[PDB]
């Protein structure tokens, strides 16, 4: 039951062959110098009776067809023969008032608008933070390591984002529907249109398991022993990019199998997008699950009372392991709908634009280590 | 290039690859430090601990699947304020005390060790020794433990902890007022960067429960989670 | 018996005295008319890395290419500094290692530590596998600095206030040297060989002649331990650095303080020594992180090498002086030129 | 060379009162810890009062925890220990012990049986 | 006995110490300034040698 | 994971849009 611009152009120009060949395999003119059988664009009114209301069914091609069938609209033959014509205009009188269709888009701006300011703010902090990390060589630990990779998850979250908001506005442009229109030359065909969104896909993906890695590499920092830096580091980096591609993969290639329409944007049945939506849901479980263990262990150390540097340690955690994914997350969209599905929407994406910039200034530039390094490289810049 | 070809893959690549092999056997060991005076009862400590796992004496034991190396110093000077900054990066230092004239050169030498600059951020383990020969003498009654130090005439229980063995009142006020000496010396200064955990003194266990300890709070030091 | 305080303090009035003539003006009135030294930059041509802890000493080959490092993770690790490669990584049997030797020759490597006894490898042997040939023992304390004569003996001097001049192939000691009072923290070997200096921790440096074996000299003007010494390209002249952040300089045969390397700012004190060919420059290692490159006669700290993340520990120019390498406790070698 | 001095102590009753001060020379003064170390007959050294960097923080042991009075001139180049109800178990030898590093609030050896650092001694004996 | 043995070998030390001549002050800071001119030219850190024969570029 | 249910509905509005263009300039003008 799938809907679309090019579906409905398919079946325009099927109603309009049928009407050409329905008005050409027979002769009508019964009439004598009367209303002529014709084909306006939206529909052929035949022969009928000179100064009587004829009536012609709407056509069947509209999106709102199923809506309003019985929306006949009159021609209103005229008894001299010719079709009485508008005020000042050369147009044969007709009702568009049967078969016819009567903000989100406001809503949707002010997300648009919301996100790519948080995103364009967290790319460009995130873009100084891994050069602050990469240049300075004393913080070349595996933690920085894994620091790192998270920030260039976050860089390609943001870079696809941009990518595929522009690929939106390209894929629906005035130019390419008025080339729908006539039938060639479109961008939906292209394969660059679906690869666009499938590196979209990969890049939250990678961006989410890399949060996922972040939170284990602690929890084993914390909990468990010390194991070999070298395999540990080839693990994570494999887990972190390889291993949100099993199931990227395997979603474009059932979406070029079975639901090829729309450049692979729209989540047309909510089960093939569940092949992508359920690794990070376990993702997000796992790294709440180690945000809650870790908090537990911050407060068994303190309590061997104070409550601020319980709440700052908190509030510091949650950006490094994304846990402001967690309030809403059994809210699917499925089930999301009215005020609610708007708030979720919001208070996701905001968050996680916005993601990029807080572990950005909270893990490279307050933190402690790098502030004693600038202080060091300015007193040595001082003797010069 | 084909005279320093061999020359490098040889040698370079080959030191490379056992540097690295060694190098986890290095950062998977603990490295401990035993302090203490002539009749702390250390080396009971050592036996005791070893028997179940010249100028320098190393007890190699692990306690779950963790190497611990513990450096008893003998053979030496006292004079021990150069030879002590190697021990920088030991996981933990463990000061043994005879806890029963004694006390007040035992209390300045942690006090020392506490504030030197090279062991400003390496906790220290405090093991108050031979409970059963202060638990002797304050039952004796003979030797007055507030002559020695005028303070403990005025001091009360802590209540903060129990004595689980029961015991009269005055052996665990006197074993709790060393303690509280010691603990007091050690929180005067250096907050935050370092802690001491004290131990009535099996050892092998309490040990590496404190190097687990220490090892989280560094890493959630690294992480401003602390 | 009771009366010899007062004739001791009595001899080294006498001493003093002696000292003091010998004095005629301050030496800035001397000095004053030199050409100052100017401002040195170096920067680090290439770093050494591959030690786990902190590297505690170090040592030029007699060639100015190879050098031996040795680090408290347990090893002795030798490089080619012109091209940083790796020639030989030595496992050491005590991990707790505070000095390490060249052999003019090159082919032996000494080193020694908290075991109290001093280990001398075989480079050159064969199959090319380093094996260790003598462990010379009989040192009570810890063993603080070696330093070759040859391939036949090796001077020492450990923490229990002795020197020793050793013998590799018997393994005995061929003589001992005593007097002083706290442990002796660095030793250096003239040119010629026929005398060292032992800078002890007892705010006092001593000349030994290694041939016969008593201290000819005694040079007592620090306030606190002396961690590093070093003769002057010349034999005739040696620096000494303190725990009181200060350098000095003394003469033999003038038997007095000559220069004051100091500074108010400085507050850490001096933890290695060198000279540079001509003896113009004294590169000095800190706590502070960094080194500093005073003038012998200046005096005025023309240069500092900074970009150690930790304590300097280890300090050394080589033969031909083309290059110095600074070992830090962050387990880093550095190369300057 | 370092060299510090002490007054002596004549032999007096229990109870009495006597003041032990030793002037110091070969360093500066000002910048440096200074503690009492005394040794008895039959004993080794203890440590007795230390002066801090500045002369402000004070400690005692809890036998001369309110007998004795701990200071320091730093213009008469000088350290004085007054001492107040005195008890035949004072009779020691003392001597005045530096800080071996300056700079620092803490060192060791200060009670090493060869320590450098030290003064000769004085005979109080009661 | 043992102590007042180490004070006479003190003693005796001292006064060995107590019998060389020490050559005037000015003349021991001549020498190291003569000495110190003497090899300037040789000395790669006092005149930097430049990268042509320089083995660490 | 918000970024896809935004752009899957945005891309219905926009598809939306379009079609009720389409159906506009086919109303008059060819």
């Amino acid at each position: 039951a799938t809907v679309s611009l090019w579906e409905t152009v398919q079946k325009w120009r099927e109603y309009r062959r049928q009407c050409q060949r329905s008005l050409t395999e027979d002769p009508p003119p019964a009439t004598d110098l009367f209303c002529n059988r014709t084909f306006d664009e939206y529909a052929c009114w035949p022969d009928g009776e000179p100064g009587s209301f004829v009536n012609v069914s709407c056509p069947w091609y509209l999106p709102w067809a199923s809506s309003v069938p019985q929306g006949h609209v009159y021609r209103f033959c005229t008894a001299e023969g010719l079709w009485l014509q508008k005020d000042n205009s050369s147009l044969p009188w007709r009702d568009l008032s049967e078969c016819e269709e009567s903000s989100p888009e406001e809503q949707l701006l002010f997300l648009y608008i919301i996100y790519t300011v948080g995103y364009a703010l967290s790319f460009s902090a995130l873009v100084i933070a891994s050069a602050i990390l990469l240049g300075f060589r004393h913080l070349h630990c595996t933690r920085n390591y894994i620091h790192l990779n998270l920030f260039a998850s976050f860089i390609l979250r943001a870079l696809s984002v941009f990518i595929k908001d522009a690929a939106l506005k390209w894929m629906y442009s005035t130019a390419a529907q008025q080339h729908q229109w006539d039938g060639l030359l479109s961008y939906q065909d292209s394969l660059s249109c679906r690869l666009v969104f499938l590196l979209m896909q990969y890049c939250v993906a990678a961006n989410y398991y890399w949060l996922l890695v972040e939170g284990v590499y602690l929890y084993t920092l914390l909990a468990f022993s010390v194991l070999s830096e070298q395999w540990i580091f080839r693990l994570y980096v494999s887990i972190g990019w390889g291993v949100p591609l099993l199931f990227v993969v395997p979603w474009g290639i059932v979406k070029y199998l079975y639901e090829d329409e729309g450049c692979w944007t729209r989540n047309s049945n909510m089960n093939y997008w569940l092949i992508i939506r359920l690794p990070i849901l376990f993702a997000i479980g796992v790294n709440f699950l180690i945000f809650v263990r870790v908090i537990c262990i911050v407060v068994s150390k303190l309590k061997a009372d104070i409550k601020c540097r319980l709440a700052k340690s908190t509030l510091t955690l949650i950006p490094l392991l994304g846990t402001h994914e967690v309030i809403f997350a059994f809210v699917m969209d499925e089930h999301a709908r009215g005020t609610l599905r708007f708030i979720k929407l919001f208070t996701e994406l905001s968050f996680t634009s916005f993601q990029g910039l807080m572990v950005a200034i909270l893990y490279c530039f307050v933190n402690n280590e790098v502030q004693l390094e600038f202080r060091k490289s300015w007193e040595r810049w001082r003797l010069e | 290039q084909r005279n320093e070809e061999k020359a490098q893959r040889e040698a370079n690549k080959k030191i490379e690859k056992q540097l690295q092999k060694d190098k986890q056997v290095y950062r998977a060991t603990h490295r401990l430090l035993l302090l203490g005076a002539g009749e702390s009862g250390k080396n009971t400590i050592v036996k005791q601990m070893r028997i179940l796992h010249s100028g320098i004496f190393e007890t190699k034991f692990q306690v779950d699947k963790v190497n611990f190396h513990m450096f008893d110093v003998g053979a030496q000077r006292d004079e021990r304020r150069k030879w002590i900054q190697c021990f920088n990066d030991v996981t933990a230092i463990i000061f043994v005390v005879a806890s029963s004239n004694r006390l007040q050169a035992a209390l300045k030498l942690f006090d020392s060790i506490w504030n030197n600059k090279w062991l400003r951020d390496t906790s220290v383990i405090l093991f108050l020794n031979k409970q059963d020969l202060l638990a002797e003498k304050v039952l004796a009654g003979k030797s007055k433990i507030e002559d020695y130090f005028p303070e403990f005439a005025r001091y009360t229980t802590p209540e903060d902890a129990t004595p689980e063995p029961g015991e009269d009142p005055r052996v665990t006020r006197a074993k709790y007022f060393i303690r509280d000496e010691f603990l007091r010396i050690s929180t005067a200064s250096g907050d935050g960067r370092h802690y001491c955990y004290p131990h009535f003194t099996e050892n092998i266990r309490r040990v590496f429960n404190d190097c687990r300890d220490i090892i989280q709070r560094m890493h959630l030091r690294q992480y401003e989670l602390l | 018996l009771d009366q010899l305080r007062q004739e001791a303090e009595q001899l080294k009035n006498q001493i003093r005295d002696a000292r003091k003539a010998c004095a005629d003006a301050t030496l800035s009135q001397i000095t004053n008319n030199i050409d100052p030294v100017g401002r040195i930059q170096m920067r680090t041509r290439r770093t050494l890395r591959g030690h786990l802890a902190k590297i505690y000493a170090m040592h030029w080959g007699t060639d100015s290419r190879l050098l031996v490092s040795a680090s408290q993770d347990g090893k002795l690790i030798i490089w080619d500094s012109y091209t940083t490669n790796k020639v030989h990584a030595i496992p050491l049997r005590s991990s707790w290692v505070m000095t390490c030797a060249y052999a003019p020759s090159g082919n032996y490597v000494a080193c020694g530590g908290l075991d109290n006894i001093c280990s001398i490898y075989n480079l050159k042997t064969r199959e090319g596998n380093v094996r260790v040939s003598r462990e010379l023992a009989g040192h009570t304390g810890y063993l603080s600095c070696c330093r070759f004569l040859d391939d036949n003996q090796i001077v020492t001097s450990s923490g229990d206030t002795t020197c020793a001049l050793w013998d590799i192939e018997t393994g005995q000691q061929t003589t001992t040297f005593t007097g002083h009072t706290g442990d002796v923290m660095s030793l250096s070997l003239a040119p010629d060989t026929r005398l060292f200096v032992s800078g002890a921790c007892d705010a006092s440096a001593k000349l030994w002649d290694v041939r016969e074996g008593m201290c000819r000299q005694t040079f007592t003007g620090h306030e606190s331990d002396i961690n590093a010494i070093c003769f002057f390209p010349n034999g005739n002249a040696f620096a000494t650095g303190s725990d009181d952040a200060t350098c000095r300089l003394f003469d033999l045969r003038a038997d007095q303080e000559l220069m004051t390397y100091s500074h108010d700012n400085i507050i850490c004190g001096i933890t290695s020594v060198s000279f540079s060919k001509s003896g113009r420059l004294l590169l000095a290692g800190y706590d502070d992180f960094n080194c500093n490159v005073w003038d012998a006669l200046k005096a005025d700290r023309a240069g500092v090498l900074a970009g150690h993340d930790n304590r300097v520990s280890c300090l050394g120019v080589t033969d031909d002086g083309m290059a110095v390498a600074t070992g830090s406790w962050d387990s880093f070698l550095k190369i300057w030129n | 060379q370092v060299q510090l001095q002490e007054s002596g102590g004549g032999l007096v009753q229990p109870g009495g009162s006597l003041r032990l001060s030793c002037a110091a020379s070969g360093f500066t003064f000002s910048n440096y810890k200074m503690n009492w170390v005394r040794q008895a007959p039959g004993k080794g050294l203890e440590w007795v009062s230390d002066i801090s960097q500045s002369g402000a923080s004070i400690s005692y042991t809890g036998s001369v925890k309110g007998r004795f009075t701990i200071s320091r001139d730093n213009a008469k180049n000088t350290l004085y220990l007054q001492m107040n109800s005195l008890k035949p178990e004072d009779t020691a030898v003392y001597y005045c012990a530096r800080c071996p590093a300056p700079f620092t609030r803490d060192c060791f050896d200060v009670t090493s049986t060869t320590y450098a650092y030290r003064g000769q001694g004085t005979q109080v004996t009661v | 006995t043992a102590s007042i043995a180490q004070a006479r070998k003190l003693v005796e030390q001292l006064k060995m110490e107590a019998n060389i001549d020490r050559i005037k002050v000015s003349k021991a800071a001549a020498d190291l300034m003569a000495y110190c001119e003497a090899h300037a030219k040789e000395d790669p850190l006092l005149t930097p040698v430049p990268a042509s024969e320089n083995p660490f570029r | 994971y918000a970024q896809g249910t935004f752009t899957s509905d945005y891309s219905i509005l926009l598809d939306k849009k379009a079609q009720a263009a389409f159906i506009e300039y086919l109303l008059e003008g060819g």
